[PDB]
RNA sequence: ACCGAUAGCGAACAAGUAGCGUGAGCGAAAGUUUGAAAAGUACUUUGGAAAGAGAGUGACAUAGAACCUGAAAUCGUGACAACGACAAUGGAAGUACCUUCAUUUCUUUUUUUUACGGCCAGACCCAACCUCGCCGCGCAAUUUCGGUUCAACAUCCUUCACUGUGCGGGUUUCUCUUUUGAGGUCAUGGGGUGCGUGAGUGGGCGGAAUAAAGGGUCGGUGUGUUGUGUGUGGGUUUUUUCUCUCACUCUCUUCCUCCUUCCCUGUUCGUGCGUCUCGACGCUGGCGAUGGAAAUGGGGUGCCCCCACCCGUCUUGAAACACGGACCAAGGAGUCAAACAGACGCGCAAGGGAGGAGUAUGUAUGUGAGAACUCUUUUCUCGUACUGAAAGGGAGAGUGUGAUUUUACACCCGUGGCGUGCGCAAUUUCUCUUUUUUGUGUUUUUGCCCAACGCCGGCCGGCCCCCCGUGGGCUGCGCGCG
RNA sequence: CAUAAGAAUUGAGGCACCAAGUGGGCCUUCUUCGGUAAGCGGAGCAGGCGAUGCGGAAUGAACCGCUUAGGGAUAUGUGG
RNA sequence: CGUGAUUGCCCAUUAUUCCUUUGGUGAGGGCGGCUAUAUUUCUUUGUGAGAAAGUGUAGCCCUCCCGAUGUAGACGUGGC
């Protein structure tokens, strides 16, 4: 059985890698924050606080709170039969918002918008098409195959 | 079971009586085919 | 004869017996507890608040009262 | 059991394939379904089919009132397709004078597994 | 070639060739259980099947947590219903309260000896569910009051692994000072 | 509200005996004639003798002192018309034998077998699932060398093969052009019967359709036409001239060399025809078998076919070469019981439970009933706020209210989320009712829970430099409408 | 809640009380460690067996097929 | 020619189907003081013979449905 840090280390994970080295970006630290957002977890190095034990980068939770340098997150981890919401505290700097439910949601405004326009707002407006279907063919050179060995002379292994 | 048969299809108790069209005219198809198509055949002919 | 140490198989078995749950989540509304300390201040003063709308919860059961009682 | 067919749903069929045998129903085929081992299930209860009223009184909810729209249904969907076949009672077919073999797997690859396609109405014909 | 069940040949749970050792009940059920379904009322059926529980799971309920049912009545219409049914499959308990509360009728399994005068003495009008029922068929202006439940101590001795978030009281055997309480109430020995 | 002679004391018995052990001590086994009694079998007679056989007694000796009964294991017998490749008993199955049970029965009754609407399934017989298109075919043609003959030539063609001409008559469309359609195919069943109230057997006469026809009409399509136009990209084109058309694309052309809709002009097919239909229900009959004995149906043994490993148990795994298990009786192992958690019935309910006791008066043994009836003042006891080690405090910090809320007022829901519910409107019919159905409203977080104050004790005493007040601010088996 | 465009399900969900019985496993596709090896040892996943029989593999705990009311009638499974 | 001799099969507790059984958070209903509902069935293409024909029918009965192997272990009995 193996030796446990809390923070026990990996071979190619923790590793800031490739030219990916060194601080966060500045803006990284402009971009503000509202609770309740859901953002992605992922784990500078940078400051060896604020950093969550292995679980969590790679996973998306929600944020429920914002403290002067951090952010607490609520994750769902597995445990047994279920997940539980763990909340974590963090520095600012290890956290991020995704576009997981951005798109959900704006596609679903810009929808709604176009679908309120549509009655009820003024115009009208086409977009996409249906799936997938059949068709006349004109088609004008057809082919077929004949493969492997001749003139394999020319050409494989030796 | 015409009964539920005609319930989901009544048009069948007619079709059934009728057999939905009997052997002449079940053996007459083919044959103006075979000359419609001749007509049809005939037409690119020369305008190759 | 080598005496064998333990192990996970059966478990997701075991699991699924049970399932895999979260709990209706977001309860309906947070499980409490915690937070920054000058946002907890200020959210209890727009909490104050509350015996503002239990003389809305009145408000009402009066307007029905002050129309008519016929 | 009937299908509506779009990518995932495409795709969790295609994954199953040694599993299952599926194709491209028939109208004959799908009347004949309807025949033999029509039922809907009716706040549960699973009751062989009877008559177009049952089925508006399941179905006039979609203006379907006949297992001709039931069929047109299948093979014209109506995206009520869900609807229609959700109330089903789930078909139970026959053993069927024609084995699969080759120890299981697909058609080409097996016995016959994977999708019959057209000719899953051949097969199915006579294993209803 | 069976499958899941979700549990198979699905679990008492809310009980069928049922419970107690009081005749009468055994009647209401046999008259109240045509009416809800074959009077379709939803009331009915309710009080039907509410009508067949355990005692536990017919903790009852008291008076002063009605009062505000009639102060429902209050914030109802200007009014032209003007009336209300009130009930409760136990007994009514006194409250204490506020006990220069109004009259009203309630519909009750019991009503203590107290009570029942009081409150009706008060005006009140205490009557049995077959002195409702009968004479009250359909509700409309009607109140269940759903008894209560939770108030139990039961409960109390449910949770003991201390933790910040747990707060409950064992099963124990203090009734005094220590004898199984030593520290929490200090925050060290035996940590939290 | 005990045990029943292996029980029950050790000991129902001349038992704490007998017995046993040096001794200490250890310390058993062991029940019943008589409807009434010995009336306890005289007598005969054989028999050494026992004894026997008789007899004799007695209801009963299958009661003769082994006495009530007399279980099982084990064995003789009788009796056996019972059977044997050789495991053995075993399953399953049927027959044979059967001791067999129970049932029903004919000159208008049962019984085995035929047979039977509509049904109610299953199998046969013929039709077709279309179709654009090759394929080919034909011709000619080239190349193209083979059978004839002894071989060559004929017979450049046996033909494979090619290439061109020409053709549209002709297989593909396989249990893939349906996996289509009914016609009786009459063989199979592992039968078959009973709502009703009744518009009504409504319907069933068109309906169908290859299609011929006719185009026409508009409409869908490949093309030539580009009729373009659009797209411009390349060249020793900065640019302009010049050259390549390439890529697209518009109408166009209606080119079609092309579909189809419609509508006419055929054919078919059935129902029509006529309206009667009718498509929404067979213990019966025919076969042979008593007339009080049987017979159909049930029990038992044997026998044959097939099928099919000792139980229990421990184990990872036991049919093992794991253990225990020769047999039959009678024994022979999950108890009583506190606090306590749940569950449930059960009582009453903030009280409840007495409880210890004690009194208490006749039913009449008794009596002035642990146990009867109780019956109970005093209450006792636990319960009906909690919090603090303490010292100690302590909950509508009601609600609401003023409120600069020490206070002071008022006095029939703390704040939000949920809520069986209740309300409203639309919603169906219904006279109206009923009121289906719709559409909503609204309402205490004691209906449940959540979510947040608030509240008690608690702790830091906050804010601030320190401390106090507007007011804090951490915390707890607390409190929040008994 | 349309797209003009891209689910299916959902023989309930929510939610809970409380007590058992268990902690030696063993077998397998797959991955994989130790060691030559080992029907060896030792893990990872899924599935079994265990704790089920039926049907198949002349023979088999775990291979094939398949699981089981009691039957009946039919047809298949694996396998012939 | 165009198929057709014509019918390639044999055989599990699976499957279908069918019956009976059984349980079920299962479905129905009739559950009336003569309209009706079960039992028994004719005369037997459109009958409950309320009146053809006997018998049963007080909250249960009468129809319907899904499911139905299970050691340990548990629970149940209008179980013994």
């Amino acid at each position: 059985v193996h030796s446990h840090g809390y923070k026990c280390g990996t071979r190619h994970l923790f590793a800031k890698k490739f030219r990916k080295h060194g601080v966060p970006s500045v803006s990284t630290i402009l971009t503000n924050f509202k609770v309740g957002d859901y953002v992605d977890v992922v784990a500078d190095a940078a400051v060896r606080a604020g950093m969550p034990h292995k679980y969590y980068h790679g996973r998306t939770g929600i944020v429920w709170n914002v403290t002067p340098r951090g952010v607490g997150v609520i994750i769902n981890k597995p445990v047994r039969n279920r997940t539980v919401r763990k909340r974590i505290c963090v520095r600012f700097e290890h956290v991020r918002k995704s576009r997981c439910q951005e798109a959900f949601k704006q596609k679903l405004k810009d929808l709604e918008a176009f679908r309120a326009a549509k009655k009820a707002g003024t115009p009208l407006p086409p977009k996409k098409v249906s799936t997938r279907n059949g068709g006349f063919v004109c088609p004008k050179k057809v082919e077929v195959l004949a493969r492997r060995t001749a003139d394999y002379e020319a050409m494989i292994p030796y | 079971n015409r009964r539920l048969r005609l319930r989901l299809n009544p048009f069948q108790k007619k079709e059934k009586a009728m057999a939905k069209g009997m052997q002449n005219k079940k053996n007459r198809e083919a044959r103006h085919a075979a000359k419609v198509v001749r007509l049809a055949k005939a037409r690119k002919n020369v305008a190759k | 004869a080598k005496s064998k140490n333990h192990t996970n198989h059966n478990q997701s078995r075991k699991n699924h017996r049970n399932g895999i749950k979260p709990p209706l989540p977001l309860y309906m509304y947070n499980s409490k507890r915690g937070g920054w300390l000058p946002a907890l201040v200020n959210t209890r003063r727009v909490r104050k608040n509350n015996q503002k709308a239990a003389l809305k919860a009145r408000r009402e059961r009066l307007a029905a009262h002050q129309a008519a009682q016929k | 059991v009937f299908v509506r067919l779009n990518k995932p749903m495409e795709n969790m069929l295609r994954a199953v394939e040694p599993y299952i045998a599926y194709g491209y129903p028939s109208l004959s085929t799908v009347r004949a379904m309807v025949y033999k081992r029509g039922h809907l299930k009716i706040n549960g209860q699973r009751v062989k089919i009877t008559d177009n009223q049952m089925i508006k009184d399941k179905y006039h909810n979609d203006d379907i009132v006949c297992a001709e729209d039931i069929v047109n249904q299948i093979y014209a969907c109506g995206k009520h397709f869900r609807t229609v076949t959700n109330g089903l009672w789930p078909f139970k077919l026959a053993p069927p004078a024609g084995g699969m073999r080759q120890k299981r797997r697909h058609f080409v690859e097996g016995g016959d597994y994977g999708n019959r396609d057209t000719l899953i109405n051949r097969f199915l014909a006579r294993m209803i | 070639g069976v499958d899941l069940t979700g549990v198979q040949k699905k679990k008492r749970v809310v009980r069928h060739h049922t419970y107690s050792t009081n005749p009468y009940i055994k009647l209401l059920i046999k008259l109240y259980k045509f009416l809800g379904k074959r009077t379709n009322s939803p009331f009915n059926k309710l009080i039907h099947k509410r009508l067949l529980k355990s005692r536990n799971n017919r903790a009852p309920i008291s008076l002063s947590r009605i009062a505000v049912c009639m102060r429902r009545r209050t914030v109802w219409l200007k009014k032209g219903k003007k009336s209300p049914i009130a009930v409760i499959v136990g007994d009514v308990l006194d409250d204490v309260r506020m006990t220069r509360i109004p009259a009203l009728r309630i519909c009750a399994l019991r009503f203590s000896k107290s009570a029942r005068e009081r409150i009706t003495g008060a005006g009140g009008e205490c009557l049995t569910f077959d002195q409702l029922a009968m004479m009250a068929p359909t509700g409309k202006n009607t109140m269940l009051l759903r008894g209560r439940k939770s108030g139990r101590e039961s409960v109390k001795h449910f949770g003991a692994a201390g933790v910040p978030g747990s707060h409950a009281k064992p099963h124990v055997s203090s009734r005094g000072k220590e004898r199984q309480r030593s520290s929490k109430r200090r925050h060290a020995f035996r940590h939290k």
